[PDB]
């Protein structure tokens, strides 16, 4: 509700979410270039399916936070304000509607992650590799634990691109401004990667 | 392992034929294009015009082909308005995709004439080409096939999109053809069908950004003193 909390909120998202990339399997393995090049390519997307699906309990409202949960009024101060009704439609209803649990949202944020078509790579057979193992895992999990519904699969993968599309509103890398320095994005990412 | 029922080969044969059968202008349509150079117009105002007139006859096709999928029909006519525009510009993409030569690294065209980067370029659309015929090589390089096309096509027209009535029956209806498309892939990848699927199911997300990409040029073409035809520039809230 306050600005300053929603700015530590949003910061920690960020901190956050290199701190997760960081420890999916095999990507702190790739060169340091190339993994700077996927984070920025899926910046967007990556917070905006985390935040979606923290957001699922709480009703018309998207949680950026501990503690901290933007209704309409306040989306605009939040910095998701153009935003707001399409990740609450597209994203945080079907997360609910489906159940998406945590093991499928991880395997939806790696794909992402993992995109081997993202200009500059080095080691881009690898990355493929990579994706498709997440891809052929995934589809195990949701055909063990879930099997009364066979279409599961293709409707977990049906959202990367409502994903795609609404990160694509965004022409700038999403809550970057509110970090304090004159840091530039390639620089907090290297730092936040390398040991 | 799980095979394809009779109903799912029916839709796929009816997919393929309607494909065939609007993939190309009439004769007719290309040679009132060819023959009409205005006045004495130079190499660039001829390629920008040939584009762009056949790109509005690509879009009608469009059209020839999704009012004619099972479940179309089904639809508020509304929603079916906001579908067409919404994924024309997509589906323009994959039909793109379909006539691109690997050897010359070109978009061959309904007249049998080549288009190149250059041809582009010349045109005053250079700065998307390149993301276009990337685009093309990928999907060359996946080897898809008539029926996989068809049924991906249909995919992206039954998406979800903002500003629909029924999204529901649009989602069931998606269903249907993505099932139809898993099947077939598992039923007919050699030697086996490993993770095909998902990886054509990505098409749809790469799709997203090209057609922002197509929305994108407009604001640079009249930066160029150049003009959409305007059913085009309607289709596409330009
Ligand atoms: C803004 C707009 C005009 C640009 C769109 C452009 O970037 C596109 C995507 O590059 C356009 C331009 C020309 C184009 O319309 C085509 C010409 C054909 O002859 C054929 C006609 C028809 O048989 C189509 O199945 C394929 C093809 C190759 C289409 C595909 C889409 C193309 C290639
Ligand atoms: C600056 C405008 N904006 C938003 O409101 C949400 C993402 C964005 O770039």
């Amino acid at each position: 509700n306050a600005v300053a909390n929603i700015c530590q909120a949003t910061n920690s998202q960020l901190y956050q979410l290199v701190e997760w990339a960081k420890h999916i399997p095999h990507f702190s393995s790739l060169p340091i270039e190339d993994q700077v090049l996927l984070l920025r390519a899926g910046w967007n997307e990556l917070l905006i399916a985390a935040f979606s699906h923290r957001s699922v309990e709480v009703r018309d409202g998207i949680v950026l936070g501990a503690g901290i949960t933007v209704h309409r009024n306040s989306a605009h101060q939040a910095g998701v304000g153009t935003i707001f009704d399409r990740v609450l439609t597209e994203l945080v209803a079907k997360m609910r509607d489906m159940n998406m649990d945590r093991t499928e949202l991880g395997s939806l944020r790696s794909i992402i992650l993992f995109n081997p078509e993202v200009r500059g790579l080095k080691s881009g057979q690898e990355v493929e590799l990579l994706r498709e193992k997440v891809y052929a895992a995934l589809e195990e999990y949701t055909r063990v634990t879930r099997p009364e519904e066979p279409g599961r699969f293709a409707k977990l993968l049906l959202r990367l691109p409502a994903l795609r599309s609404i990160g694509l509103k965004c022409l700038e890398h999403l809550f970057f401004f509110k970090l304090i320095g004159d840091i530039p994005i390639d620089t907090f990412l290297m730092d936040m990667l390398g040991s | 392992v799980k095979p394809i029922s009779p109903e799912q080969e029916e839709l796929i044969h009816r997919l393929v034929y309607f494909q065939n059968e609007y993939e190309q202008p009439s004769d007719e349509d290309l040679k009132r294009i060819s023959n009409t150079p205005s006045e004495g117009e130079d190499q660039s105002d001829l390629n920008f015009r040939h584009i762009t007139e056949i790109t509005i006859l690509t879009v009608q096709l469009i059209v020839e082909f999704a009012k004619r999928l099972p479940g179309f029909d089904k639809l508020l006519r509304e929603d079916q308005i906001a579908l067409l525009k919404a994924c024309s510009s997509e589906v323009m993409m994959l039909r793109m995709a379909r006539r691109y030569d690997v050897g010359s690294d070109s978009i061959l065209f309904a007249n049998n004439q080549p288009y190149t980067r250059d041809s582009y370029s010349l045109a005053g659309m250079g700065e998307t080409v390149d993301d276009l015929l990337r685009f093309c090589r990928q999907m060359y390089g996946m080897k898809v096939d008539n029926a996989e096309y068809a049924l991906l096509t249909a995919i992206v027209i039954f998406s979800e999109r903002p500003s629909l009535i029924e999204g529901w029956k649009v989602e069931k209806i998606q269903e249907i053809y993505l099932e139809a498309l898993k099947v077939y892939v598992d039923n007919r990848r050699k030697p086996a069908s490993g993770t095909i699927f998902a990886k054509l199911l990505s098409v749809l997300t790469e799709l997203r950004t090209l057609g922002n990409l197509n929305s994108e040029m407009c604001f640079s073409l009249k930066l160029k003193n150049k003009k959409l035809p305007p059913f085009l520039a309607e289709i596409w809230d330009v």
